[PDB]
């Protein structure tokens, strides 16, 4: 049969096809977000497997809905699973209530898939933590979601490769009172960090929340200039 | 296997599938059939080593009939050949229903290799232990499928034990170049040559679609070759 | 074949299904989550999981209101913790829908708990790893706290307390728990009790409370609220 | 859906999963059912309950109907499904047939639904036992049925199920009379829950359905007047 | 023996070893005989005595007005064998109104036995069939293993003590085809050695399956 | 009446904006001109939930469709959904559809007849008003008119079924499909929504008895107040 | 601790889907190589073709497949899988033209492959199917040559110039280091046969390697001829 | 019929950041007066009412299908649904039955959360949604108010004004429907206070 749990707790209280997830979250390339006070930031490398790769057609800072965007750390290819289950779970949103998904309940909706996965049988958890940026009534929110469904609101984060540095990087260079365009450079420096080699526009993608309260994938040309301002 | 060989879903750390390679020891251990495509027609000879003297001459086929056009040599588990040949009618008149039309040994080779591949693709099934030649005069096809569900057209194929030997002498005869009725000598001379002597009554099924038959899957009759030896 | 099967819906020698147990354990290196029941509500206050100077506190990780009348503290795993509030919330909700009454809280937590017991025993589905520490009030039995276990086995607590140090905050709470007290003391109990077995920014508070006029309020402390009732501690 | 055999033979004949459940039902807290010509007594041992504890509407013992009453040892939620099946059952019975559902009957059921549970894949057995009593009608006789985690149920003039059912067994038998009055029945299964408490006015509570009754709780008064009369 | 765990998983020789393990079941069961004529078709079966006060369990079985089946091994697994061949059986009558070929069940038999074998949870018949039918197609016999393939004989012992039915059969194999009715029971009933245990199910081109026992074989065990 | 008609750089669809509880005009502004996509527009005849929800559906399939994809939705993508959609309700949902829009092939007008029945027309005219509206297309639609003479024509078409057709009445909403640079047909496909694109005057009440007599003195039983919380 | 991890799709305690990179090892298995070129004017796909019998049907030896009459898929990896992904590509693209009403671009059928392929990588019940998919075409939206590589990871990305097979690694090297913007649908046909040549080692005769070029002129999906691939051979040894 | 089998009478209306919902207090089965006490309007929050005009039974279902909706809308997103939030989920329940319709027309009368401006929409049955700026009307009474409010309503109405209106708005047209009337309740929906005035219409 199918349906037994393979992610099962251990004797010592501890699921341990979660800590596996996690795992392949953290081998599954450096994502950051920065919290800004009038918007947020998810950045993440984008280091193509080849120069030949078209980055377009496989992009890691994903747009939800015109307010919610979102980057991933771990499995690119559940994480476009659950992106794709997000922006159906957005549009239904907007079909029953004539607006776009809150911040907050694509993240829930994302925690809700994952602990799904963690606890149904025949399946795995998702290898991907996902760093969601939206706007709240309260202010700009960066969430990040765990391959166990587990969410929680940051100011700053890095999930994928070399996060550990990434994220004592930011407790040091994080600051409340950043703009927009701060968070984009503290998120741009912090995968500097957790990349080694020259770190152009082309190997990292930037999704912003802008005073605007819309998500945008910045261009190539964007995070250039970003680089050399 | 380390332990990559009891789970057919289950890749080796090398990508082997080691139920289905069990699956294609389990065709290799059967007695070889070999089908040959004819220029008057395709021959499916499939010899049987008696293992009981008491079983009936003209019975427990190793060729079926799966259209008017589509005979099935079947090589290895008996049980799976049987559940393969069932299957590959099954999916030639639902081929029929949905479409109105006979299915061709190419298209149901890929729609049985379908289940093949279900076998050791999803959970809980076994690799089908056996090879199925679909032999049609009709659509010109010899398709074998294989246990991993791999299927190819061919010239002249053969499963089974000493197959490889058949096959080389397979190469040494252009099977279009003659008939179905010269080319059952030939093949039987090939079966009977890489036959095993531990079996002292033994058979070969020969079906053939031929002109003759209007490609039709027809048991050769007895007068034309006597399947039967001792 | 089950050959990697855990079992998670069986027994074992002892009696006792390891699973469920495994997930008690995961509750107990859980976030405090400590529930206070005075005259009129309950004091919720759970430890946030996720806590740091780079966190930002935006939302309750542990405190999930469940309906006007029910609130709820988490112990152990948030995401199984959310799905089973989610699931809290729709039955209440079902139960107003089919009643126009508010859920009576033993009913609420009979039904979480049903559905953490039918993962214990059916399905063979790892069980939720979450303990519930659902305050509420009703018409029949007041304000009422409940605690709730994977096993799907509640008890109605004039006070108790889960997840870390969750028997450092039961002494306490015996040490020092009153029947009939006020909001205020209610609550600076569960500020002493967190305190004592553990700062503002990682906890989180929320307090039901039943006036007579206004009925059963759950109010889930922000920040700047938890802050305040930690300074006047 | 999950449907694993749980619960299946091992080499020498047995079922060990329900004796699993067994040792989960003996983890339970103890429960006493004595009866009387016009009374049936369930006692059952209040779990070490700290001043911080509600002792209110958390007792073992459950109306299954008006004339059932049930109490349990073992897993609380596997008995919480259980007696939720059983009062299901119950109004089932008042569906399909006029009459109050039998002891026997609702006994019956809830040990099938364990024995379900011992039988069906992918299920967990009852970690429970169940003291199912009432009274079939006006006229019958008392009944006190156990039902245990393997499905197997059978009648008893007093029994007793969870932790210290040897001793309170024991107890009942050696206490135990054929024409017990209701005043008799209720002393037994106090001195028998008496004998394995630390507290006898604490740990202790009981409830009784007389002949033509409910389930009824005993007075916290009454219950301390029948504990020191034992004593 | 690791592999010995499933009817789905083959072993490293590309063999089914719990196949194997309910054909073991099938061969530990009583003997049974069964013979094919030009004419008629015998199955004769030695059946199991429990104990010495119980009546020998029957395992010639009555299948179709022309076909009646010998099952050795799991008497439960033969009975829903059984019914699943009465209910192909009533399926063939309903949709041509002609009773099915003895070899149609036997295919039946084998596709059932290997769907018990091809997935998981579902175990292989432990039973083993000699199918006896005189249709259209003959008189035809057919032994049905648990493996999922049946093999048509001419003659055939399966169960216990089969070495020396199926050796006596063997010497008399060219004489069954010419050989009449009561021949060919005399033929089974001398290649099954145990008289009141065996059981003889005869069916021919005109008469029917009918199953004769100690008395109605009298005439015939000679 | 709802009518769209291409011209040669895009659609021009147009509505009217009378909504009919049966004969009683229930909204005299109703928008029957519904966004699916930047480059589709979808106008609308039939139950007013219908078109309300198959539009809503569809724009929400096409969004998901050009989220996870990335690819404009297309004129016969929207067309067929719309299509299929209806027809799988046997003309239950009675929205008779007119899709304008522009993708790679150019602007392209398709009616989805509420049984699903769908067709690729130069102008189309659809609801009540139909006819009225039709008649102004047929004299007036040309191969490759220009923006604003098909603006024109589609609006006098809304406006023939506005004063020919009772059920057809108010304003008339225009959308112009077009791609930003006519000379450029790779160029963005934008939509211009003229809301009240024609406010007939002599369709404007002009009567109003401002100081309304009125003889019905309210007596209130019961008068309780409470804060807005 | 148990061993699902090394057997199943789940993640291993260094977070690692096992069965996927062992469902690479299974693609490489196939024991050819297939290099696609993608210029501004055509794409071509050359897989070595290799046959094991002479009395297999070269025809039937085939990795080439005709997903639509545009989406062409070279897919490398066990025959077996390979049909499957055949058959799922090409029922994928029928459901599609079905509920959109055109034909499936390359990218979407891409993203169908790479779902199959996560829940396959995700769902313990099924294996990943071992087949790396070079799916490429003329996308008429677009009016530009679309060509995706899906791994039996799902990992799916669009490509200028991709390889697969057991060359993989090389044929990617030489098409990072010697790609450029060929003017021609010949220049891209001769890259993608010499690059496959230079990788696999072997001067290539028509009948050991599959070239589907799909030009503007010919956006339909074919295996060129052995004509045509005989004469990009020539144009190969030319220089 | 069904949709008259509970005469009802709904009518909300635009003021100066004010709304007004008004409904007949009738429970009439068809011709036969069963209540004067029906309630047709819920305050769905603080700043959103629903009148459900229908049948009886359709209101409480939806009323309190939209109250399970949006309790739970607001527990999962901590704050009170938005007027054009609620309308479109009011859109949804209603859509949800299109093949299988509540005979209740809803009238949602809320004030926008910012701006405290009136929010007005009335729906049919399936939800087709009108968002009048001045009044919408529900109930077997629709017509009656559509063109007492057409005559009546004017621009910027304080609540006292909104409120006469409302009230006398709603007197001419429930005095007009036989199955609708029996007394009238207005909640007044100010940007600080909700008053609900229980107005005298007539009894017959
Ligand atoms: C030109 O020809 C115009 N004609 C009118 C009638 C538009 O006003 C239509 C056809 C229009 C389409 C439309 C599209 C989008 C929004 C609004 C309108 N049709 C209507 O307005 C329909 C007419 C109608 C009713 N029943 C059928 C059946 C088949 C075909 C057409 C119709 N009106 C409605 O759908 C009503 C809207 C309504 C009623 N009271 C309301 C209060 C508040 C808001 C909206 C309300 N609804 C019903 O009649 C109930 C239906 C229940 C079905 C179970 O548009 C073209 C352009």
């Amino acid at each position: 049969d199918s349906d037994f749990s393979l992610t099962t707790f251990s004797s010592g209280g501890k699921l341990n096809q979660i800590e596996s997830a996690l795992k392949a979250v953290s081998l599954g390339g450096q994502c950051v977000g920065v919290k800004a006070k009038n918007g947020a930031v998810i950045a993440c490398e984008s280091k193509p497997s080849s120069p030949l790769v078209e980055k377009v057609t496989n992009l890691k800072v994903q747009k939800i809905n015109d307010n919610v965007g979102i980057v991933y750390s771990g499995v690119n290819t559940d994480f476009h699973v659950i992106l794709k289950s997000l922006r159906k779970a957005s549009i239904k949103y907007s079909l029953r209530l004539g607006v776009e998904m809150p911040t907050r309940e694509v993240v829930k909706h994302a925690a809700h898939k994952m602990q799904y996965y963690t606890q149904i049988g025949g399946v795995r958890p998702f290898g991907v933590s996902l760093l969601i940026i939206g706007w709240e009534e309260l202010g700009p929110t960066l969430w990040q979601v765990d391959p166990s469904g587990t969410f929680w609101a940051w100011k700053a984060t890095a999930l994928g490769k070399r996060s550990d540095g990434s994220r004592t990087f930011l407790e040091r260079r994080y600051s409340e009172d950043q703009s927009v365009d701060d968070a984009i450079h503290t998120a741009i420096s912090t995968l500097k960090e957790g990349f080694d080699g020259q770190l152009t526009a082309e190997l990292i993608e930037i999704g912003v929340v802008d005073e605007t309260r819309k998500f945008r994938t910045l261009s190539t040309a964007e995070i250039r200039d970003f680089l050399t301002e | 296997g380390s332990g990559y060989d009891f789970n057919p879903i289950t890749f080796s750390p090398d990508g082997r599938q080691f139920q289905v390679e069990y699956a294609t020891k389990a065709v290799e251990k059967d007695s070889l059939a070999l089908g040959v495509k004819c220029k008057d027609g395709i021959l499916l000879a499939a010899e049987k080593n008696l293992t009981s003297t008491l079983l009936t001459p003209g019975g427990n086929p190793r060729i079926f009939w799966i259209n008017d056009s589509i005979a099935c040599a079947t090589i290895g588990h008996r049980p799976d050949c049987y559940s393969i040949v069932e299957q590959s009618r099954n999916r030639a008149e639902t081929f029929t229903s949905n479409f109105g039309i006979k299915i061709t040994v190419p298209q149901l080779a890929s729609e049985v290799s379908q289940q093949f591949h279900l076998a050791h693709y999803y959970q809980a099934y076994r690799p089908f232990g056996c090879t199925v030649i679909f032999a049609s005069y009709k659509d010109d096809a010899l398709y074998a499928i294989e246990p991993s569900g791999a299927f190819y057209g061919y010239f002249a194929s053969c499963f089974g034990k000493n197959s490889n030997l058949a096959r080389a002498e397979l190469q040494k005869t252009e099977w279009k170049n003659i008939t179905v009725r010269e080319a059952v000598p030939e093949v039987a001379r090939i079966i009977k040559s890489l036959h095993e002597s531990q079996f002292k009554k033994w058979e070969i099924e020969m079906f053939w679609l031929c002109e003759e038959t209007n490609g039709r899957p027809q048991k050769v009759p007895e007068d034309v070759f006597q399947s039967r030896f001792v | 074949t089950y050959r990697y099967d855990a079992g998670t819906t069986t027994f074992s020698s002892d009696g006792r299904i390891l699973q469920v147990e495994y997930a008690i354990q995961s509750i107990n290196q859980a976030g405090t989550a400590i529930g206070v029941q005075f005259t009129n509500g309950v004091v919720l206050a759970a430890e946030k999981k996720n806590t740091g100077r780079l966190v930002d506190y935006l939302f309750p990780e542990k405190m999930a209101k469940i309906d006007g009348h029910i609130v709820t503290a988490v112990a152990g795993l948030t995401a199984d913790a959310n799905t089973l509030v989610d699931l809290m919330r729709t039955s209440a909700q079902k139960y107003l829908k089919t009643y126009d009454e508010q859920m009576p809280v033993e009913q609420l937590v009979r039904m979480v708990c049903d559905e953490k017991h039918s993962y214990t025993q059916y399905g063979g589905l790892r069980p939720y790893g979450v303990s519930f520490l659902i305050a509420g009030y009703d018409r029949h039995k007041g304000c009422q706290l409940y605690l709730t276990d994977p096993s799907g086995n509640f008890g109605g607590w004039k006070a108790t307390a889960i997840g870390e140090n969750n028997q450092t905050a039961q002494s306490i709470l015996k040490s020092q728990y009153k029947d009939n007290m006020t909001a205020t003391e209610a609550m600076d109990l569960t500020v002493k009790v967190l305190c004592k077995t553990l700062s503002a920014d990682k906890l989180e508070f929320a307090v039901l409370q039943f006036r007579e006029e206004y009925g059963p309020k759950v109010r889930i402390l922000t920040t700047s609220e938890v802050d305040t009732l930690m300074k006047r501690y | 859906d999950y449907t694993r055999s749980i619960t299946r033979f091992s080499p020498d004949g047995r079922l060990f999963q329900i004796d699993h459940a067994h040792a989960a039902v003996q983890r339970g807290t103890t429960v006493v059912a004595t009866r009387s010509k016009d009374m049936i007594v369930i006692a059952v041992e209040k779990t070490a309950v700290a001043k911080l504890q509600d002792p209110h509407t958390f007792s073992k013992i459950c109306s299954l109907d008006k004339h059932v009453m049930c109490a349990f040892a073992g897993l609380h939620a596997d008995a919480r499904r259980l007696i939720q099946s059983g009062q299901r059952q119950c109004q089932s019975h008042r569906l399909t047939y006029e009459d109050p559902i039998s002891i026997e009957n609702i006994a019956r059921y809830i040990a099938t639904l364990q024995l379900k549970n011992t039988q069906s894949g992918g299920a967990r057995p009852y970690g429970v036992s169940t003291l199912i009593c009432g009274f079939d009608d006006m006229t019958s006789q008392p009944h006190i049925y156990e039902t245990l985690p393997s499905g197997t149920y059978a009648e008893w003039k007093a029994r007793t199920i969870g932790r210290h059912d040897q001793t309170v067994m024991e107890y009942l038998e050696k206490h135990y009379k054929d024409d017990m009055t209701d005043e008799e029945a209720q002393k037994l299964a106090i001195g028998a829950l008496l004998e394995v408490v630390e507290n006898g006015s604490k740990n202790l509570e009981v409830a009784y359905m007389k002949r033509g009754g409910t389930m009824e709780i005993m007075a916290e008064e009454v219950l301390d007047a029948l504990i020191e009369s034992t004593k | 023996s690791k592999y010995d765990e499933n009817a789905t998983t083959f072993s490293p020789e590309g063999r089914i070893l719990q196949v194997e393990n309910a054909m073991k079941a099938v061969q530990q069961g009583m003997p049974t005989v069964g013979l094919k004529s030009k004419t008629h078709a015998v199955i004769a079966g030695v059946m199991h005595s429990p104990s010495e006060f119980s009546s020998h369990q029957p395992k010639i079985f009555k299948i179709d007005q022309h076909i009646g089946v010998a099952i050795s091994g799991l008497t439960a697994d033969g009975r829903g064998l059984c019914k699943f061949l009465r209910n192909e059986c009533l399926h063939h009558t309903f949709c041509f109104g002609t009773e099915i070929r003895v070899a149609d069940l036997a295919d039946t038999v084998a596709l059932q036995s290997q769907k018990k074998t091809s997935k998981v949870g579902k175990r292989p018949y432990g039973v083993g069939l000699l199918m006896i039918g005189a249709g259209v197609d003959g008189p035809r016999l057919f032994e049905t293993c648990p493996s999922g393939q049946h093999w048509e004989y001419n003659a055939q012992a399966i169960g216990r003590r089969a070495q020396a039915a199926k050796t006596y059969l063997e010497t008399n194999l060219n004489e069954f085809p010419d050989c009449t009715r009561d021949q060919l029971i005399r033929h089974a009933l001398r290649a099954l050695n145990d008289l009141e245990a065996i059981a003889l199910g005869v069916v021919g081109i005109d008469e029917p399956f009918t199953i004769l026992e100690g008395p109605e074989l009298q005439k015939y065990i000679d | 009446t709802i009518a769209a008609a291409i011209f040669d750089g895009g659609v021009v669809l147009g509505a009217d904006t009378r909504a009919t509880a049966g004969p009683i005009v229930a909204v005299k502004d109703e928008m029957k001109l519904h966004y699916i996509s930047d480059n589709i527009w979808v106008c609308g005849a039939g139950i007013a939930a219908d078109n309300d929800n198959i539009n809503a559906v569809i724009s929400a399939k096409l969004r998901l469709f050009q989220m996870n994809t990335g690819l404009q939705p297309r004129v016969d993508q929207c067309t067929n959904i719309l299509a299929s959609r209806l027809f799988q309700y046997m003309g239950y949902i009675q929205a008779a559809l007119i899709v304008g829009g522009i993708d790679f092939q150019g602007p392209q007008v398709y009616q989805v007849a509420p049984h699903g029945s769908f067709s690729k027309q130069p102008f189309i005219a659809q609801g009540s008003g139909s006819l009225a509206a039709i008649s102004v297309l047929e004299n007036r639609w040309h191969n490759k008119m220009n923006e604003h003479d098909c603006m024109e024509m589609v609006a006098d078409a809304i406006y023939a079924g506005i004063t020919n057709d009772l059920g057809s009445g108010s304003h008339v909403n225009l959308c112009v499909i077009k791609r930003e640079n006519p000379e450029d047909k790779q160029s963005k496909v934008i939509y211009t929504f003229y809301k009240d694109y024609r406010v007939p005057h002599e369709n404007d009440r002009n009567f109003r008895l401002e100081p309304q007599i009125n003889n019905i003195d309210v007596e209130v039983i019961k008068t309780t107040e409470r804060p807005l919380t | 601790s148990s061993g699902a991890d090394r057997y199943l799709t789940v993640f291993s305690a260094e977070g690692r889907l096992w069965q996927v990179e062992y469902s690479f090892k299974a693609v490489k298995q196939a024991e050819v190589t297939a290099v696609a070129v993608k210029s501004k004017n055509a794409v071509c796909v050359a897989v070595q073709k290799k046959v094991s019998d002479k009395l297999i049907d070269p025809s039937t030896v085939t990795h080439m497949y005709r997903i639509t009459d545009n989406v062409g898929a070279c897919l490398v990896g066990l025959p077996s899988d390979v049909n499957f992904i055949v058959m799922l590509l090409r029922s994928f693209a029928n459901n599609f033209e079905y509920k959109q009403g055109f034909s499936i671009p390359v990218s979407i059928l891409a993203q169908m492959l790479s779902e199959r392929h996560q829940l396959e990588s995700q769902l313990v019940y099924v294996r990943p199917s071992a087949v790396s998919a070079i799916l490429f075409g003329l996308d008429g939206p677009s009016d530009s040559f679309a060509l995706y590589k899906i791994e039996p990871s799902g990992y799916s990305n669009g490509f200028r110039a991709v390889a697969c097979g057991v060359k993989e690694i090389e044929a990617m090297s030489a098409l990072e280091k010697k790609m450029e913007d060929f003017e021609t649908p010949e220049a891209t046909a001769e890259f993608t046969l010499s690059t496959l040549q230079t990788v696999c080692g072997v001067d290539f005769e028509a009948q050991d390697v599959e070239v589907s070029l799909l030009t503007r002129d010919n956006s339909k999906f074919s295996k060129l001829p052995n004509d045509k691939v005989n004469e990009i051979l020539h144009a190969v040894a030319e220089k | 019929d069904i949709s008259t089998y509970n005469g009802s009478c709904v009518l909300a209306m635009a003021g100066d950041h004010c709304v007004a919902i008004a409904s007949d207090r009738r429970l009439g089965v068809n011709m036969l007066t069963v209540s004067k006490d029906f309630k047709r309007i819920f305050q769905i929050n603080d700043r959103i009412y629903l009148g459900l005009a229908g049948l009886a039974t359709d209101v409480l279902t939806v009323r309190e299908q939209l109250r399970f909706d949006v309790n739970l809308l607001e527990l999962r997103e901590e704050r009170p649904i938005d007027p054009k939030k609620f309308m479109n989920l009011v859109k949804s329940t209603l859509y949800e039955k299109r093949f299988s319709p509540f005979f209740v027309t809803p009238v949602i009368a809320g004030l926008l959360p910012e701006t405290n401006e009136p929010y007005l929409a009335a729906s049919d049955s399936i939800g087709a949604f009108a968002f009048p700026k001045d009044f919408a009307v529900a109930g077997t009474c629709e017509e009656s108010l559509y063109g007492i409010c057409e005559s009546a309503w004017r621009p910027n109405m304080n609540p006292d004004e909104l409120f006469e209106c409302t009230a006398k708005c709603l007197i001419a047209a429930v005095e007009r429907d036989s199955i609708s009337g029996w007394g009238g309740i207005v909640y007044i929906i100010t940007q600080d206070k909700v008053i609900i005035k229980e107005i005298k219409t007539r009894m017959d």
